[PDB]
């Protein structure tokens, strides 16, 4: 069982960084390699092979590639701590960025790193043996993630298809946001992420500095927390894979249980408990609290508000001391509790799965040793209200046709930006009729 | 071989090697890759220091 | 003499396998490491109905495990009792079907079934004279429920007249898994009435129930549901593996349940379950089984039989009992509650007694009793398969896998006479 | 004794000879080789790298 | 148990040059037996000596390379050679005149 | 003999008599069948081998003769792992 | 009194031969120096079936090396049980056919055929009364392929009434080394249905598939591959070689298989071969026996037995068993699976035992299948064979140097023929005349 991840954009390389060093630690490997010389053969070692190939004798390099335009991100990583782990090649770099313009991304400079990329993920895969799927991180905002990012899941869609992609992009938020051309980037990058990820996750940063001010009471969180608790969320939703559980779920699970219709995938996801090292020692953690603490709008990783929505489906991955008693007597309270409406195709709106293995911690990290924690992936119709918001405002600038003689210079034309603009309003009535 | 046969067919140590999976699907002389490594270096150095 | 040929499907299927062999070799005495070590002759003498003598009092089980996904078979061979196993019968897949019938049924079936059917085959003709196959597996997930019925439709029609088993665990709507639940359940049932011949319906949310009220635990894990059924399996078999007064073999207890080709899905209980804590202030008579047994709560099922009428029953004593007392008993819980059992059937309870009682008892029960109230649970499922196939929820993973719609409508029709003739019957 | 289920936690099963887990040492037949959990259990790494042709299997 | 613990036989050298110099040359290498060479323990000056030394309660003989014993073939081992049941005392009847 | 100078040979060779101690190997050089008529070129012997029965415990009996014709004769018992080697005209060394 | 000959062709065919002489000197108890040290009075009496009596316990085998590089020659000299071989069998060449079976048969040939015929009949009138000449090489290459054959023809033309078994391995399209297989092992095939008496048809293919499922070794080797050809062909003599309560010679075989003079290419398999961490769960048995050996993914042939109908069969056995046993197994056999039995010869299946086993065992089993399938195989060759014919690719390699494409056609019309004539007699009905 193997599975590869790649990263497209400064904001994937930076979540890539944090999910490494989360991954090393986990499976005890140093920063520069090997694992420490006291290490002995014991069972439960071998875990490691779903993330790490095994080179030569006593090193592992990961089944990743870091892929960026402007060689900064990618030098800071060929200089940082990590300069033994990633393999040389693995970190691909361009020459000059995209600079915040899904044109220049997609048909200037894609058209000549995308070659080098698919035919290194292609001896990424051919090293492989037993696949699971690709997995990508990316944020939609800029250029090199939105732009280029589409032009690899095509040519991924192309080389493999049936082969199962997860998307952990990272949308824009409503009113705290770094760019202005982010409504074209992103409206032009969601066109593309209809047909090709299987599954995609959306992560706001909006919402995670709420969370980050109010539970583990950061007055001043930079991008690394942002980053570390991420990473959290996509070990947790591997462990099933890594380690042995009580009932496990797989990532060809998720296509199966989370996606009734086929252009819709795209869920909100929670964690908890997102807690300190000192609320942590006051307050008793058990199964039934963090699966109320999974279910606020206070505790989500996107911006929006399910009370205005309709929960579709519902995972829920446990980590830690966990029987299958509570978690289903839990999920009984949940499902007969009428704060939360759950939609009509659905009686059984739950998938849960346990593992046994405690998420871990990290010396800079702000959480503590937690015995047991819960990560959901629900699917609502606020995110049908999540593409109106976001729709409005692109209509907004559109209309005065601002910025667009950038696109129109890269060789673009109007045409799809009518396409993509009317895509995004099917997909509305989309989710306006499923909800029904 | 077909042509030349200098070597037995049971020979010890290419039957340890052989037969050892792990060696035949990756094999290193950790030694020598750090020798040639530092010769590498000092090759460089040395273009440097003539420059200099 | 008589064989059973074990066929266990899925990830389910493998734990409740594990923990049944687990409790099958304790009760013949053969020890983890595979030798055996017992002191009655009596349990030497019939375990050709379960293992196979290899070398040096090496007995390896008669079974077949089969999935499609590693994790299940390394946890098989982790555990104790894990290492008694022939590793060629781990046929085994390699992709992973994952809540997917489909992909159980029409995809992966197709490159797994010739290796099982190559295996089962190779196990069926390696004993002389089969007294019929046993399967457990699953209805919820996909490589237990899918390839599960293409393994018993192929088997049915190769081999016609050898007995069959099986130990289907549905899913209830209160302890519910996965989304899918309703289109596999429905889809696996359609090929469960046609193809085998009789089967017995267990469900976690009973369990649970059970551990809950009686047993009396803080943290009721899988395995000790394991363990329940465990013992419910080895109570059906136990006539087969002991002498005994009254003996009622697989065939005997089917013809003496099933009126009716189509009416062959049972409810199950087992007595005694008693917490540890008042395992002593409690006597051991057969009115102390019965009341345990006939209890509703204690049913394996979410079928209560109060609403219904019990079509026929049957119960398997274990331990040197008096008939008199048995008789008498099932004699008098047959005339006092006079409305629950059917009228067109009198003697509605068949009974049987075997001498020898599971290892740290004297005296227990199993109870197999076939009820109309199976067509509740029936019908909870197949409003829920209504509920989704209406407007086509989920229903891209099965009809871009090779499959129809066509496929629905019969399911669905299937499971509407099949609860109207059991509703019929009441 | 509650039995862990599904995948993860690669066993005698998955192990072979060529992975990225799998020690090194001489093994004939791989289901000798697919018990080195069981074989070995808790020696320092280093030694394995160390003896690299030897048996110390089952 | 390594396969190469079993391996009995006896290896040459493989290709080569043709030999070209017979061994009475002087810089031919050549295999001398005497002197006698390192005798292990006390006692054991003379070749008979080491003769009694050798067969007092030391011996060795080469193993089996077949695992198993021969098993004795169908035809003797159903054939042995066997002796007749004794008869036992017969009655005898007096005659009467 | 005839054999060309860079050669080896090994064999297995077992105890005779059960429950025995030593083991004596002897290096003879000729061509006769009975050992006495034969020339004897050193002796040594594989001590402490384990009580077993008749034909089971395992010595190996290996000849290496090099090019400029020294000769080496190894003997290794299997059980206890004991090494013994033997060279023409020098010390026997163990192992 | 009873006499076979083996002759050796090319480098795998040498290799083999090198494996089965050291299993053939192990179970008859002769040192590899050549001396006989073994046990038991019943090594002695049948070993003039191979060996010569040289000085003083000394026997040497009875075999004929033939190859063209003395790679090969020397690999074999190198061996253990190497010294054994008498140096005037060493009828050998210098210059190298090269997978060129032109070169195998017209020009190296045409001049070292003569020698090697001169070697075997000196090695064939050091006896009295010989049984057959057992000929191992290959499909693929040229100096086994093509010398081998020719020398095949030769031998069937000096003497006739003698039995010939040839072990041949033939190319299989999944592993293939070299690109002119077709074009080789089409010709040697045209040329075998009318000089050989019987052919054992092996193939890597399906030998790696038993080393990898079966036996689930983690590497391998020729080593390996050339040990189960080995205890295959050992196997087969066994009969010979000692005593047992049902003898089976080599003739007594092939009259009980060939129902037709042309349907003479047999697919092999052997019993037990199990793990060794596998076989402490196994049971020895007689069944055990035959449910392995029946099997399909147990043939040594990439041919499907399943896939076509069992003309006849054979079992011959090895260890103190039960005849009563082995009959009802055999029984059990045809009477279950029935339809892949053919109808117009009732008693599909000629057995026989015998009283010693091979090394390491108690007990063991060979099966002979001629079966049907085997058109499959030769249908696979011929495909390819005609997918190059069709534009005379790589030819000139073969026309320059005297040969025509005439040769090519005749090659073409007998192996469509023989796969013609094998499916008639496979779906010929049971009860009619004409
Ligand atoms: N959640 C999160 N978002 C980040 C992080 N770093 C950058 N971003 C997001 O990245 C988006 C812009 O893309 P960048 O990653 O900055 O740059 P880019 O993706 O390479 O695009 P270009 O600048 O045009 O090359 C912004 O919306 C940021 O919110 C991070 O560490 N965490
Ligand atoms: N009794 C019992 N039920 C189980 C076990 N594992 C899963 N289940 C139930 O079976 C259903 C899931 O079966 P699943 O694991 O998907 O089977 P598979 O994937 O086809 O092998 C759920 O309803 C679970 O509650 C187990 O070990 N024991
Ligand atoms: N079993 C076995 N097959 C071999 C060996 N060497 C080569 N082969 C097979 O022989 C075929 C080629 O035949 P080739 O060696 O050219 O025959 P030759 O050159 O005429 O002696 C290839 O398909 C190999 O797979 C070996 O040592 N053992
Ligand atoms: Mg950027």
């Amino acid at each position: 069982r193997e599975v590869i991840s790649i990263h497209i954009g400064q904001a994937g390389i930076q979540v890539g960084n944090a999910c490494w060093e989360l991954y090393c630690l986990e499976h005890g490997i140093q920063p520069d390699g090997q694992m420490p010389s006291d290490k002995t053969i014991g069972g439960g070692d071998d875990a490691f092979n779903t993330f790490f190939s095994e080179t030569g004798a006593g090193k592992h390099v990961p089944r990743c590639i870091f892929l960026d335009l402007e060689p900064t991100v990618v030098d800071e990583v060929r200089t940082g701590t990590y300069r033994q782990l990633f393999h040389p090649e693995q970190l691909i770099s361009g020459k000059e960025d995209a600079a915040n313009n899904f044109a220049r991304g997609h048909y200037t400079i894609g058209k000549e790193i995308v070659d080098l990329a698919l035919d290194r993920i292609r001896k990424l895969a051919d090293n492989c043996t037993g696949l699971q799927g690709f997995l990508v991180f990316n944020a939609v905002g800029g250029g090199t993630g939105s732009g280029l990012g589409s032009l690899l899941l095509e040519r991924l869609s192309v080389d493999y298809g049936k082969k199962s992609k997860l998307g952990f992009t990272v949308y824009p938020s409503p009113q705290v946001s770094t760019a202005v051309v982010e409504p074209y980037n992103s409206v032009l990058s969601t066109h593309s992420l209809l047909e090709h990820t299987d599954v995609a996750v959306m992560l706001d940063n909006e919402a995670i500095y709420d969370i980050c001010r109010r539970s583990l009471d950061i007055e001043r969180p930079t991008y690394t927390n942002l980053n570390r608790l991420i990473a959290q969320v996509i070990s947790s939703l591997t462990a099933s894979l890594r380690f042995d559980g009580a009932l496990n779920v797989d990532i060809t699970e998720f296509q199966t249980n989370l996606v009734p219709y086929p252009r819709i995938h795209f869920m909100l996801s929670s964690y908890a408990p997102i807690i300190s090292a000192e609320k942590a020692y006051h307050e008793q953690l058990s199964v039934a609290e963090i699966t109320n603490a999974a279910f606020e709008p206070a505790s989500m990783m996107v911006k929006c508000d399910p009370r205005h929505g309709k929960y579709m489906a519902c995972c829920l991955m446990y980590r830690g001391d966990v029987v299958p008693k509570d978690v289903n007597a839990s999920v009984a309270t949940i499902k007969t509790k009428r704060t939360i409406q759950f939609v009509d195709w659905c009686p059984t709106g739950f998938k849960c799965g346990i593992n046994y293995q405690p998420p871990t911690v990290v010396p800079g990290g702000d959480l503590a040793k937690v015995q047991r924690a819960v990560c959901m992936i629900s699917n609502s119709t606020a995110i049908g209200e999540i593409f109106s918001r976001l729709d409005h405002k692109f209509d907004l600038m559109y209309a005065k046709r601002a910025f667009v003689h950038w696109y129109v210079g890269e060789g673009m034309e109007e045409g799809e930006f009518s396409e993509a603009r009317e895509d995004l309003a099917a997909l509305e009535k989309d989710f306006e009729e499923v909800g029904a | 071989g077909r042509l030349v046969a200098q070597v037995p067919n049971e020979d010890p140590e290419r039957l340890k090697r052989v037969l050892d999976a792990k060696w035949r699907t990756i094999g290193v002389d950790k030694e020598t890759l750090e020798l040639q490594a530092q010769e590498k270096k000092d090759r460089e150095q040395a273009e440097k220091d003539r420059d200099e | 003499m008589r064989e059973i040929v074990h066929i266990q499907g899925g990830q389910c299927g493998n734990q409740i396998g594990a923990k049944f062999w687990e409790v099958v070799s304790d009760e013949h005495g053969i020890d983890p490491t595979g030798t055996y070590h017992g002191d009655s002759d009596l349990q030497l003498e019939r375990i050709n109905v379960y293992f196979n003598e290899a070398t040096g009092g090496r007995y390896v089980p008669r079974a077949i495990l089969m999935d499609l996904e590693p994790g299940t078979m390394d946890s098989v061979r982790s555990g104790p009792y894990g290492q008694i196993f022939r590793p060629d019968n781990f046929v085994f897949g390699q992709t992973g079907a994952g809540n997917n019938w489909a992909k159980g049924h029409y995809t992966e079936g197709a490159e797994l079934i010739d290796s099982v059917l190559d295996v089962v085959r190779k196990e069926a003709e390696s004993c002389d004279c089969l007294q019929g196959f046993q399967v457990c597996h699953s209805l919820g997930g996909g490589t237990g429920s899918g390839m599960g019925t293409l393994l018993i439709s192929k088997i049915r029609e190769e081999y016609p007249d050898r007995m069959m088993l099986t130990f289907s665990v549905v899913p209830s709507p209160k302890v519910s898994d996965t989304v899918v639940e309703p289109y596999n359940a429905t889809l696996s049932v359609h090929q469960l009435v046609e193809n085998a011949d009789e089967c017995m319906v267990l469900d976690n949310e009973a369990l649970y129930d059970i551990c809950f009220r009686t047993l009396k635990l803080t943290t009721p894990t899988f395995g000790d549901l394991n363990h329940l059924i465990s013992a419910v399996m080895s109570g059906i078999t136990c006539c087969l593996r002991f002498p005994g007064q009254l003996n009622a073999d697989l065939r005997k207890l089917a013809v003496n349940l099933i009126p009716f080709p189509r009416l062959h899905f049972f409810m199950v209980g087992f007595t005694p379950l008693t917490s540890r804590g008042s395992q002593q202030y409690r006597a051991l008579t057969v009115p102390e089984l019965t009341q345990q047994m006939w209890d509703a709560k204690n049913m394996m099922c979410a079928a209560d039989p109060r609403h219904g009428r019990y079509l026929t029953a049957s119960a398997l004593f274990r331990g040197r009992m008096s008939t008199k007392e048995v008789d008498e008993q099932m004699l008098n819980v047959q005339n006092k509650n006079s409305s629950y059992f059917v009228e067109w059937i009198p003697n509605n309870v068949k009974s049987s007694v075997c001498d020898i009682p599971p290892k740290g008892l004297k005296m227990s029960a199993t109870f197999i009793g076939n009820s109309t109230a199976i067509q509740e649970m029936f019908k909870r499922v197949s409003e829920q398969f209504t509920a989704m196939f209406r407007r086509k929820a989920f229903l891209h993973w099965y009809t871009g896998e090779g499959m129809d719609e066509m496929e629905f409508t019969e399911a669905e029709s299937n499971m509407n006479d099949l609860v109207s003739e059991y509703q019929q019957y009441q | 004794t509650t039995v862990a289920g599904g995948k993860g936690a690669r066993g005698e099963i998955t192990r072979r000879p060529g992975e990225s887990g799998n020690p090194y040492g001489v093994s004939v037949f791989v289901d000798e080789y697919g018990k080195w959990g069981s074989a070995i259990q808790g020696m320092p790494l280093t030694e394995t790298r160390a003896r690299m042709q030897t048996k110390y299997f089952p | 148990m390594l396969p190469t613990d079993t391996m009995k036989g006896t290896f040459a050298p493989g290709t080569t040059k043709r030999k070209t110099v017979n061994m009475y040359d002087t810089q031919s290498s050549t295999f001398q037996p005497r002197p006698e060479g390192p005798f292990e323990a006390e006692h054991i000056t003379d070749q008979p000596a080491a003769h009694e030394h050798f067969d007092t309660t030391r011996e060795i003989k080469l193993k089996d390379p077949k695992g198993m014993d021969l098993p004795a073939t169908s035809y003797v081992e159903h054939y042995p050679p066997k002796t007749a049941l004794l008869p036992g005392e017969p009655l005898e009847l007096a005659l009467g005149g | 003999r005839t054999l060309d100078s860079p050669c080896s040979a090994r064999q297995v060779f077992t105890t005779v008599h059960d429950n025995q101690e030593q083991a004596c190997i002897l290096i003879l050089y000729g061509d006769d069948p009975v050992a006495s008529n034969n020339t004897l070129l050193g002796q040594f012997d594989i001590v402490n081998i384990p009580p077993a029965p008749k034909d089971v415990p395992r010595i190996e009996v290996t000849f290496h003769l090099s090019r400029d014709m020294f000769l080496t004769v190894e003997a290794r018992d299997l059980d206890t792992a004991r090494h013994k080697r033997w060279l023409q005209r020098g010390d026997i060394v163990v192992l």
